[PDB]
């Protein structure tokens, strides 16, 4: 996921079990989130000023979809109840909804930024 | 199909 406003590049690594950020040209690279990350696949961003949040999905032994600030500070879990294999994320910017899918329960769902 | 991409 690219950050068209901040000019940054985000990606999730399955083998390294990390979430990393770098400039658009890839000049500077750091590991953003590695604490409770097991199998990150999905990733989405809302760079518009005032939201500045990022989303990712993990399908480890306790699968969940987590929200955090795009600097990785305010990390929180929004969806943890009815997911087995979270696979792929996307954001509906005008309505501020996040669309996510599951490959084990086989559904497509959408939800707001707070999980409600 | 196994979920692992590799
Ligand atoms: C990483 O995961 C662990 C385990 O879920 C978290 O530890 C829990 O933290 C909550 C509060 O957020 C407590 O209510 C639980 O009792 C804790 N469990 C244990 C066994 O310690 C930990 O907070 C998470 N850390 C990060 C950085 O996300």
């Amino acid at each position: 996921a690219v950050d068209w406003i901040g000019r940054n590049l985000y990606w999730t690594d399955y083998a390294l079990e990390t979430i990393e950020v770098s400039k658009i040209d890839g000049s500077h690279r750091t590991v953003l989130i590695s604490k409770n990350v097991t199998k990150p696949r999905g990733l989405a961003l809302d760079p518009r000023m005032g939201d500045n949040v990022m989303f990712w999905s993990d399908w480890g032994h306790h699968p969940r979809i987590e929200r955090a600030s795009m600097d990785g500070t305010m990390r929180t879990v929004i969806v943890q109840e009815k997911i087995y294999w979270p696979c792929g994320l996307s954001i509906d910017y005008p309505n501020r909804l996040i669309y996510f899918m599951d490959a084990y329960l086989d559904y497509i769902e959408f939800c707001d930024y707070d999980g409600h | 199909x196994x979920l692992x991409x590799x």
